[PDB]
C-alpha cells in the first residue's frame, strides 16, 4: 500500500512533528494524574455525578435509513447522548512540547470525531464529555504533550503564550489557575480552566527540565533550531505555494509544467 | 465530445449502474435532469396557509414582534384550502395544459404551487413565480372570503411581509428555495443562495442525496457565474462527478475503508488510491527522504481530493454524530494532505480558506451560527466554487440533534413543500438516470 | 546588532530586550495606568451627575486588568509615546478627522458644464466668471443662501471646515484664476511629478467640494454627494444668469453635477448594504492616492509605510472594528503596523535585500523571485521575533506578527518587480511559511484569505481577478477579517513607489488631497495620529455654538 | 378562449392587416415574436474591442479618470478581431447545432455576441450572458496575444472593470440591454431597463415601431412583475394592443383627425370615438348641464385613453418638432380629459403622476437628463405600469435635433448591434405577423 | 442648528432591542448553565460596563473614555411580572410604572412572558460611523457580556448560537436596510 511520511524535513523539530502526527507512535508517559483530578481541573462536572445529556441515546431516538451514515461506528459518548464539552490549552512559544497547529493536526490524525481549532494564543478540542475526559487524561495530560510550566489549560483569558516566562520558568496567567510550589517543586492547580476556584488544589507534577524541552519541542526558534537549518520544509512550502498559484491561474497540465 | 475521460456510475448504496459514461453526460449543459431541476426550482413556491390564517387572526402583520391593532381578519384558509388552491390554479394557468399545479400539503396546512413555464419564458429572472403566486393568493382570498375593500392591504401584508418598503418577503407566509435577487452577493449567485438546512430538509436528511443536491446546485451556479467555461470547465465537471455523484464509488469506498478511522486515515486512503490510479506520481525524492508528488492529471487529482474530503467529513461527523466538526474536518483534511504529499489542497487552498472562515464564524461572536444557516451566497462560504458546501450538507445530515438551528427549526415549510417532488428529494438517482439517457449522444 | 525597533523596546521595557524572564502580578492592576485612573474618576463623576446612580464603568467585573505591565506605544518615525487607550479611534480625534476628511470629499469636473454654458446656453465663460462661480459656491456650499435673507441658513461657525476648491491641468487658466481657492499643482508637487500629473489629468478643470464634517456626522456618507450636487447646481444658476428655458437648464444640470463626479468609495451590496463614501468602498489604489508622501519624500519604504499606517487606521480600526464589528474594537492589530519601527525595520531589510540581489526594479515578475524574496524576508522577521523576547511580548497576538512579516515580504516583492499582484503573492507565501515556522498564525479565522490567496492572487476568474489597486474591503476574500487591508494598501503603494510614480490609481484624488485646507494633513498621517493621541488635534464637526454651556 | 375581445390589426402606414384577431394573440405569453425578442435580449452581449484596445494601451483601467501607471498592454484587438471572434465562439460553443453567434461590427472595432440558449436554460437569471462572454473574451485575449501570467488581472479589469469590488460593469467594455438584477427598482423590473433612446435608435427613428418596441417591453415587464395577473391581465393586454400595436387604427386615426389640432382637440376626438364605440355612456346630467360619463367598459376606456395619449403626444411634438413637450402633454391631456368627462385618466392617475415625474426630472435645475433616457427602472418613472413610457418614444422620434440626449449621442452602439435583428428593427410588423400565426389556436 | 432634532435622530438611530430568551434557552439546554434572576442581574451589571466599551476578557485591552459614552445604557424589560419583581430596578424599564393600568395590561398581553434587552450604544458611535454599526456593536457586546457573566469558554459553538441570535434571530431594528438603488 502507501506508507505515510507525515512531514518533511530532517531536523529534530521535523522529527518531533512527525512523531506527533504519527498515530502508531507511542507518546512517552511522564505523569500520572488520576481521572478525578483531571475532571475537576476541566471544571465541567463534579466527579461523582452522572453525565448530562444533550439528546436522548441514539437507540431511543429513531432515524431514517441512511446506508452511508450507519456504516461509521459512533463514539460511546455519542450513543449515550452526552453533551459536547471542551478542553483548551495555551502553549508557550519557549520550547513548549506541543504547539497549536501541531496539536490540531495530531488530534485530527489520532482521535475520532473531535473538533479542533487553533489560534496563536490557544488551541481547543471539543468532543463528547466521556470520550473527551478519557482521551484528555490518557493523551493530553500524562504524556509529553503537556508541560505544567510551559503549557496550561485555560478556558478564558488566554494570554502568555508569547510573554516571557516568570522567575520559576512558568507561563504568565492573569487568573493564576496553576501555582508553582517551591517546597516540593511541583505545580498545583488551584482553579478550573474557566477560573472557578477548586476545593482542594490538585498536583500535576514537576515541570519538564529545559534541556529535555529543547529536544521534544515542535517549534522552530533561532536559538533552538532554525527553519534555515531545515531547507526541505521551506522547499515544500514554496512548492505548495507555487502549485496553488498555478492552479488559481489556469488549472491545466500545461500550466503545471512550470511547477 | 471534447473530453476523452470516462466515469463509472454508482448509486447511493454503492452498486454499479453503468460504466464508460462520458464526463459530459453529467454536465449541467447536457444532463436533462439538471435542466429540469433548475427549471422547476424557479417556478415552485411554498405557501403557508396556516401561517396566513394565524397572521390575519391576530393582526401579526409587519414582521418580527409587530402587531397592528384593528387590522384583524377572521378567515378559515386551512378549511377552504381546496377552494383557495383551485382559485390560485385558475388565476395562474396560462392556457389549458401548461405545467401549473397546486398540490395540498399537510391536510391543507400548506400549498405547493408551480407557476407555468410559459410565464417564465418571457421573464428575465425567477422572481415572477413569487410575485404571481402572491397576487393569485391575494385575489383568491379576497374573492373566497368577501373581504372588504379596505382590508386588501392587510391581506397583502399577510402574504408578503413588507415588500414595497423592504425588498424581500420577510414577515410573509410565502417562500421559495432561492432568495430574493437583492440578497445576491455577486453576479450569477442566484443558485448559490440555497441554505444548507433547505437542502437537508428537501432531501429528508439523506446524506448521499443531500450531497448530490448541494453539489449539483453549486456546480450549476459555477456554470452560471461564468467560472466553468473554457479551460476551467473540466475541473468543475470532474468535481461534480466525483464529489457529488461518487462516480467511481470513491466516496463510499473511502467511507467503507475508514469505518472506524480518523481524518488522517482518510487522507492516507485518498493518497493511496490516487497513486494506484496513476493520478499522482513521485516528482522528486528530497534529501530527508520526503517524496514530493506531482499530479499527472491536475483536474482528476482535484476531483479525487474533493471526494476524499466528503468522505472524511462523513467519517468524522458520523463518529461524533454532531455537525459542528465540519469546518475543522475540511480545514485539516487539506492541511494534512498538503504536507503529507506536497500537493495543493482540494481547491488550491480555496476550500481550506472557506473552512477557516467557517470555523471562525461558527465558533465566535462575530456572526454566523450553526452550519445549517450557511450557503454558497454567504459572505463566509462563497469562496470555494462548489467544493465546500456538499460536505457541510453531509455533516448536517449526520447530525443527531445537537444543533438548535436544525433544519426543523429553520426549514419547516420549505422542506415539507419541496420534499414532495421526487426530483428534489432524490437528486442522485435521477441525475444518474439522465446521464444514462444521454450516454450514447457523445 | 542595530535594529530600528531597539530604542522603543528600551523605552517600553525596563529589562533587557534580549532578557527571557521577568516578574508579574506586582503592578497594582489598573492603577498602574494613568488613563485607567482618569477613566475611573470620570466614570464616578458621570455616574453621580448624569446617570442618576446607574453604573457605567466597573473595572472590578471581568478580567483583572493589568496583571502584566501595560506597555506604552511609540509612533514610527515620531519621538513621542502614548498609552494604548489614546490610540482607540473613539478616544483619538485625529483618526476621526482622518475618516471625516475622506468621507466629505467629492471631486466634480467642470468642462462639460462650461461647454454646455458656452454653446447651448449662449453664456460666455471667462476666468472672471469662474472666479465669480467659485465665490458663489464657497458662500453657498456650507449653509449659505444667495441674496435670500428669508431663507433658513446654517450657522457659519458650525461649518468652518467647508471649502470649495478648484484645480486644472491648464496652466494659463490656472494662473488666471484666483489663488484664494485654487489647488496649485505646480507649487504643491515636484517638477517631474507635476508634469506627470498634468499630463495624466489633461487640459481639464476640476472642482473639489469639502462638505462640512457635521453633515457627515449627523447623516451617512451618501449624503455628501447629494449635498455637493445641490449646492453646485444652485451656485451655477446663481453665478451665471441665463435666459434659456427650463429644459436647457436640465441638460446643464446633468452636465454640471451628474457627469464627471468622482467619489471616494462605492456603494456596497448584500449584508454590507452601505452608501457611497463609506470606508468599505474605498479601493486600495484610491487610499494610496489619498496619502501624500510621494510629494514630500523620495524614500519608497516610507511612502509605503505611511499608506500602511493610514490603511490600518481606516480599515482595521474604523471600518472593521466599528462599522462591521463594534465594541472595544481592533485597535491592537492596526497599531501593531505603525507603532514601533518593527515594520519599518522589516521593510528596510526587505528593500536592502532586493537592492543587493535584484536591483531596485531590476527583474521581471517571475515566480522564483517572488518565492525567494518572500521567504528571505519572512525568515528574517521570524528570527527577529525569536531572538528579542521583548519584541514578542510587544506583538503578543499572532495576527499582528503575521501581518507585519507578510507586509514586509509583500513590500519587498513589489520593490523587486513593481507588480502589485506579485507583492500580494509574496504576502501569501510569507503567511504560510510563518504558519509552518512557528506552528501558529492569527486568530480562528485570520487566514481565510491567506489559504485562498495564492490561488486568487494571479487568477483570471470573474470574482477572483483584480489588480491589487482595484481591490478593496468589498473584495470577497477581504470582506471580513482584520489585519490585512491596510497592509494590502501599503503593498499596492509599494508597487508604484518602486517605479517612482506620481500616483497609483487616480491623479485627481492625489491632487484633491494635496489641498492645504484639509484639517487632517495626509502628508504625515503618523504624526497627526500622534498629535491626536496627545489631545492636541483640532477636529471639526463640534456643535459648540448650538449647545448650552452648563 | 377566456377573452371575447377582438381587434383588427393595422400596420404603421394605417393599412388593415387582419380583422377579428383574438386579443390574446398579442399576449406576451402567447405571441412567438415577443418570446423571441425576450430571449434575444437576454442572450445578446455587445463587446467594444476598440475600447479594450484603448484602455489597455493607455492603462486606463478603472471607472472615471482612473489610470494605473505601469499596467499597460499593447495588443492589436481591432486589427485581428477575427481570431478573437473565432476563439470566443469556440469557447462559448456548447454543441454543433448551436446558436453561438459572434459577428463583426464596424469593421472589427465591435463584437455582437449571442450566447447560446443552452447556457441560459440552466441559469436562474440573464447575467450568465455577460459573465460567460467576459470569461471567453479574457481567455481569447490571453491566448491570442501571449499575455504574461501577471497581466491577466489587467485584461480582466479592461474587460469587466472594478466588478468584484464594485458589483456591476462600470469601466468595462462589455454591455447588455439589461442591468444587474441587484440594481433593480423592484422585483421583476428587469425588462423595464431599456431607455427611450435605445428603442428609438434600434427602430431607426420610426415612430410607430419605437412605440411598439417600448409598449411591448413595458407590458411584458408588467406580466413579469405579477401585475398583469387575474383581473388586471385584460387591462394590460388592451393597453398593449391599443397603445403599442395600433389596434383598430386608433392612434393613426386620432393623429389624422388632429393634424392641425392641439391637445384639447385630441381629447375631443378621443371622447367622440369612445362615445361612438359604446365605450362610455352618460351617467347623469347635473343641474348646471355637464352630463357626467361612466365607462361601459373600464379596461377598453383605459385603452382608448392610452391610444389618445400617444396620439396627443405625436400631435403636440410634431407641431413643435421638439421632444420637450411630453411631460406637459401627458399631464394636461389627463387633466383636461378628467375635468371634461368626469372619467378617470389613463391608468387612474398613475400616468399623470408619472408625467409629473417627467416634468420635474427634465425641466429644472433639480431636473436631470432629458426625455430620451426615460425607462421604467427608475424611481421617478416606475409608477405607471407601461402606459407613460411609449408616448415618450413618439416624442423623441418627432424631435428635430434640439436635444442634448439625442439617440445618436447615447445609443449608437446599441442601434448598430440590435438593428440587425428584424424583430427589433420593426417590432410592429413582426409582432403583427406573430399574432397572425397563432390566430386560430384560440 | 437645532441640537434637539439631532438628538432625536441620534436616539432613534442608536436603539436596538434584543430578545434575550433564545440565548437563555441555549445557556440552559446546551451549556447546562442555570439562569436565575440573580444571574440576570449580574449579566446586566456586566453589559452596562461592556456595551460602552469596557473590557471583560482578553487581558491588556484599551477602553473608550467613559465621558464619551455617558448616554450608553443597556436596559431590560419583561412582560413577566414575577421576573420583573426580583430584578434590579436600576436596569429595569418598568411597564407598570411608566404606563397607565389599561395600557400596561395591553402592552404586557402583546409582549407576553418574554424578556427583552434594549441597547442604546453611544451617540458618538453613530456619529462617527453610520446607522448600520449599531446592531453589530450591540451584538458583539452582548456576546462578550454573556460569555463573561456566566463563566463560559471564550469561543465555542454555543458562542456562535448567541452571536446568531443577537445578530438577526431576536434583534429588532428601528429601520430596515435599503440595498440596491437606495443603497443604505
Ligand atoms: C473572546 C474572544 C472571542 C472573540 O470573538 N473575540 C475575543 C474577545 C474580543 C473582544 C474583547 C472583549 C474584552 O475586552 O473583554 C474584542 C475587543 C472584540 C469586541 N469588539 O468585543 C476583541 N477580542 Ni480578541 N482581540 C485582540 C487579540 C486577540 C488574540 C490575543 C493573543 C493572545 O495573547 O493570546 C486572541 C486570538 C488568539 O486566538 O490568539 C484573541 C482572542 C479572543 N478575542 C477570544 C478569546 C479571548 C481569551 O483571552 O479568552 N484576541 C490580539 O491579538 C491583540 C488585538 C486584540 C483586539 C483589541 C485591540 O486591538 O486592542 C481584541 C479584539
Ligand atoms: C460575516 C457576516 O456576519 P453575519 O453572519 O452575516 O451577520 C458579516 N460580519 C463581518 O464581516 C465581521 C467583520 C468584523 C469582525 C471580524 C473581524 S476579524 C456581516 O456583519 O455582514
Ligand atoms: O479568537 S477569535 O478568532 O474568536 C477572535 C479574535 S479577536
Amino acid at each position: 500500500a502507501y506508507t505515510p511520511q507525515f512531514y518533511p524535513g530532517a531536523t529534530k523539530v521535523a522529527e518531533n512533528r512527525r512523531n506527533h502526527l504519527n498515530p502508531n507512535y507511542e507518546l512517552e508517559k511522564l505523569r500520572e494524574i488520576p481521572d478525578e483530578d483531571v475532571v475537576k481541573i476541566m471544571g465541567h462536572r463534579q466527579p461523582g455525578e452522572d453525565y448530562k445529556t444533550v439528546h436522548p441515546p441514539l437507540e431511543e431516538m429513531d432515524f431514517v435509513e441512511d446506508y452511508a451514515r450507519d456504516l461509521v461506528e459512533p463514539l460511546n459518548g455519542a450513543k449515550e447522548g452526552h453533551r459536547v464539552r471542551y478542553i483548551q490549552f495555551a502553549d508557550s512559544m519557549y520550547f513548549a512540547p506541543a504547539q497549536p497547529y501541531d496539536r490540531s493536526r495530531s488530534y485530527m490524525s489520532r482521535l475520532r470525531g473531535v473538533d479542533a481549532g487553533t489560534l496563536s494564543g490557544r488551541q481547543v478540542v471539543e468532543c463528547r464529555e466521556s470520550d473527551l475526559e478519557e482521551f484528555s487524561k490518557n493523551i493530553l495530560m500524562d504524556t509529553e504533550l503537556f508541560d505544567p510550566a510551559t503549557s496550561g489549560m485555560r478556558g478564558a483569558t488566554v494570554h502568555g503564550h508569547s510573554l516571557r516566562l516568570d522567575e520559576n520558568g512558568m507561563m504568565f496567567d492573569a487568573l493564576q489557575r496553576c501555582v508553582f510550589d517551591e517546597k516540593t517543586g511541583h505545580v498545583m492547580y488551584v482553579k478550573d480552566q474557566v477560573g472557578k476556584p477548586l476545593d482542594a488544589p490538585v498536583d500535576v507534577g514537576e515541570p519538564i527540565p529545559e534541556a529535555k524541552l529543547r529536544e521534544i519541542t515542535t517549534i522552530y526558534r533561532n536559538d533552538g533550531v532554525a527553519m534555515r537549518a531545515d531547507p526541505d520544509v521551506i522547499e515544500v512550502v514554496k512548492r505548495i505555494h507555487r502549485a496553488r498559484t498555478l492552479g488559481g491561474y489556469i488549472p491545466t497540465n500545461e500550466t503545471f509544467k512550470g511547477l | 465530445v471534447k473530453y476523452e475521460d470516462k466515469i463509472s456510475l454508482y448509486d447511493a448504496k454503492g452498486n454499479l449502474v453503468a460504466e464508460n459514461v462520458p464526463l459530459e453526460a453529467i454536465s449541467p449543459l447536457y444532463n436533462p435532469t439538471i435542466k429540469s431541476m433548475v427549471k422547476n426550482i424557479k417556478r415552485t413556491v411554498a405557501v403557508n396557509l396556516a401561517g396566513i390564517e394565524g397572521t390575519l387572526a391576530a393582526g401579526k402583520i409587519g414582521g418580527k414582534g409587530c402587531q397592528v391593532p384593528g387590522r384583524t381578519l377572521d378567515i378559515s384558509a386551512v378549511s377552504n384550502a381546496q377552494a383557495i388552491a383551485d382559485e390560485v390554479e385558475k388565476i395562474l394557468k396560462v392556457s389549458e395544459d401548461d405545467d401549473t399545479a397546486v398540490k395540498i400539503i399537510n391536510g391543507g396546512k400548506q400549498l405547493a404551487v408551480q407557476v407555468p413555464t410559459a410565464r417564465l419564458e418571457v421573464a428575465a429572472e425567477y422572481s415572477v413565480s413569487m410575485l404571481s403566486t402572491a397576487m393569485a393568493l391575494k385575489e383568491a382570498l379576497i374573492k373566497t372570503f368577501n373581504i372588504d375593500m379596505f382590508d386588501g392591504s392587510t391581506v397583502h401584508a399577510a402574504i408578503v411581509g413588507n415588500y414595497p418598503q423592504v425588498m424581500d418577503y420577510a414577515g410573509s407566509n410565502i417562500a421559495s428555495l432561492l432568495g430574493a435577487p437583492s440578497m445576491m452577493e455577486g453576479l450569477g449567485y442566484a443558485l448559490r443562495n440555497i441554505p444548507v438546512n433547505h437542502a437537508v430538509a428537501t432531501t429528508k436528511k439523506n446524506m448521499m442525496n443531500a450531497i448530490a443536491f448541494s453539489s449539483v446546485m453549486e456546480q450549476t451556479a459555477t456554470f452560471e457565474m461564468g467560472d466553468a467555461v473554457g479551460s476551467f470547465e473540466r475541473q468543475h465537471l470532474l468535481g461534480l462527478a466525483y464529489q457529488g455523484l461518487n462516480a467511481d464509488n470513491l466516496v463510499i469506498d473511502f467511507i467503507k475503508a475508514n469505518a472506524k478511522g480518523t481524518v488522517g486515515s482518510v487522507v492516507e486512503t485518498v493518497i493511496d488510491r490516487a497513486i494506484a490510479d496513476g493520478v499522482i506520481v513521485v516528482d522528486k525524492t528530497m534529501s530527508s527522504g520526503f517524496n514530493m508528488y506531482k499530479p499527472a492529471d491536475v483536474n482528476k487529482w482535484n476531483a479525487y481530493a474533493a471526494a476524499g474530503l466528503v468522505a472524511a467529513v462523513a467519517v468524522s461527523c458520523g463518529a461524533a454524530r454532531a455537525a459542528q466538526n465540519v469546518a475543522s474536518v475540511i480545514l485539516y483534511f487539506n492541511d494534512i494532505l498538503e504536507y503529507e504529499t506536497g500537493l495543493p489542497g482540494v481547491d488550491y487552498g480555496r476550500s481550506m480558506g472557506t473552512a477557516v472562515g467557517f470555523s471562525f464564524f461558527s465558533h465566535s461572536i462575530y456572526g454566523g451560527g450553526g452550519p445549517g444557516i450557511f450557503n454558497g451566497n454567504h459572505v463566509v462560504t462563497r469562496h470555494s466554487k462548489g467544493f465546500a458546501i456538499p460536505p457541510v450538507c453531509a455533516a448536517m445530515c449526520a447530525d443527531a440533534g445537537t444543533q438548535m438551528f436544525s433544519p426543523e427549526h429553520t426549514s419547516g415549510l420549505v422542506g415539507s413543500v419541496y420534499s414532495a417532488f421526487d426530483e428534489f428529494r432524490e437528486p442522485m438517482k435521477y441525475v444518474i438516470e439522465g446521464a444514462l439517457s444521454i450516454k450514447d449522444q457523445f | 546588532e542595530k535594529r530600528l525597533f531597539l530604542k522603543a523596546l528600551k523605552e517600553k521595557f525596563e529589562e533587557d530586550p534580549k532578557e527571557k524572564y521577568t516578574k508579574f502580578y506586582t503592578f497594582g492592576g489598573w492603577e498602574q495606568s494613568a488613563r485607567k485612573r482618569e477613566f475611573v474618576e470620570a466614570n464616578e463623576k458621570i455616574v453621580s451627575e448624569k446617570r442618576q446612580g446607574i453604573p457605567l464603568y466597573n473595572p472590578d467585573i471581568g478580567v483583572p486588568l493589568g496583571q502584566r505591565k501595560l506597555m506604552p506605544y511609540k509612533l514610527s518615525n515620531t519621538d513621542d509615546y502614548c498609552e494604548g487607550d489614546d490610540l482607540h479611534f473613539l478616544n483619538n480625534a485625529a483618526i476621526q478627522q482622518l475618516w471625516d476628511d475622506i468621507r466629505r470629499t467629492v471631486i466634480v469636473g467642470m468642462d462639460t458644464a462650461h461647454s454646455v454654458l458656452e454653446k447651448r446656453l449662449g453664456v460666455e465663460v471667462t476666468p472672471e466668471t469662474i472666479n465669480e462661480y467659485m465665490h458663489t459656491i464657497n458662500h453657498s456650499l456650507p449653509g449659505g443662501a444667495v441674496v435670500q435673507e428669508h431663507m433658513v441658513e446654517v450657522h457659519p461657525s458650525l461649518a468652518w471646515d467647508c471649502y470649495a476648491r478648484i484645480f486644472t491641468g491648464d496652466d494659463e487658466l490656472a494662473d488666471e484664476l484666483d489663488s484664494r481657492f485654487l489647488i496649485d499643482i505646480n507649487k504643491l508637487f515636484p517638477e517631474e511629478q507635476a508634469e506627470t500629473l498634468k499630463a495624466a489629468i489633461g487640459k481639464k478643470t476640476y472642482q473639489v467640494s469639502r462638505v462640512p464634517s457635521l453633515v457627515g456626522r449627523v447623516c451617512d456618507g451618501g449624503t455628501i454627494s447629494r449635498w455637493s450636487a445641490m449646492q453646485i447646481g444652485m451656485s451655477f444658476i446663481t453665478a451665471y444668469k441665463l435666459c434659456a428655458g427650463e429644459a436647457a437648464t436640465a441638460d446643464f444640470s446633468y452636465a454640471s453635477k451628474h457627469a464627471d463626479v468622482i467619489q471616494m468609495g462605492n456603494a456596497l451590496p448584500g449584508r454590507r448594504a452601505r452608501g457611497p463614501n463609506e470606508p468599505g468602498g474605498i479601493r486600495f489604489g484610491i487610499l494610496s492616492d489619498v496619502v501624500q508622501t510621494t510629494r514630500v519624500s523620495e524614500d519608497p519604504v516610507e511612502q509605503s509605510l505611511e499608506v500602511v499606517a493610514t490603511g490600518a487606521a481606516l480599515y482595521d480600526q474604523i471600518w472593521l472594528g466599528a462599522y462591521m464589528s463594534g465594541g472595544i474594537g481592533f485597535t491592537q492589530y492596526a497599531t501593531a503596523s505603525y507603532t514601533d519601527d518593527i515594520l519599518d525595520d522589516f521593510s528596510y531589510y526587505a528593500l536592502d535585500y532586493v537592492e543587493k540581489k535584484y536591483g531596485r526594479m531590476g527583474t521581471k515578475a517571475t515566480m522564483d523571485v517572488v518565492e525567494d524574496v518572500a521567504g528571505e524576508v519572512t525568515l528574517y522577521a521570524l528570527e527577529q521575533y525569536d531572538d528579542y523576547p521583548a519584541l514578542l511580548e510587544d506583538h503578543f497576538g499572532g495576527s499582528q506578527r503575521a501581518a507585519v512579516a507578510a507586509a514586509a515580504s509583500g513590500i519587498g516583492v513589489c520593490m523587486a518587480t513593481g507588480n502589485s499582484n506579485a507583492g500580494v503573492n509574496g504576502w501569501y507565501l510569507s503567511q504560510i511559511l510563518h504558519k509552518e515556522y512557528h506552528s501558529r498564525l492569527g486568530f480562528y479565522g485570520y487566514d481565510l484569505q491567506d489559504q485562498c490567496g495564492a490561488s486568487n492572487s494571479l487568477a483570471i476568474r470573474n470574482d477572483e481577478a483584480a489588480p491589487l489597486e482595484l481591490r478593496g474591503p468589498n473584495y470577497p476574500n477581504y470582506a471580513m477579517n482584520v489585519g490585512h487591508q491596510g497592509e494590502y494598501a501599503g503593498i499596492a503603494q509599494a508597487a508604484h513607489s518602486a517605479r517612482g510614480d506620481a500616483f497609483a490609481l487616480n491623479p485627481l484624488v492625489k491632487v484633491a488631497f494635496a489641498d492645504p485646507m484639509l484639517v487632517f494633513d495626509f502628508s504625515k498621517p503618523r504624526k497627526e495620529i500622534a498629535r491626536g493621541a496627545l489631545r492636541e488635534f483640532e477636529a471639526a464637526g463640534e456643535r459648540d455654538v448650538i449647545l448650552p454651556a452648563k
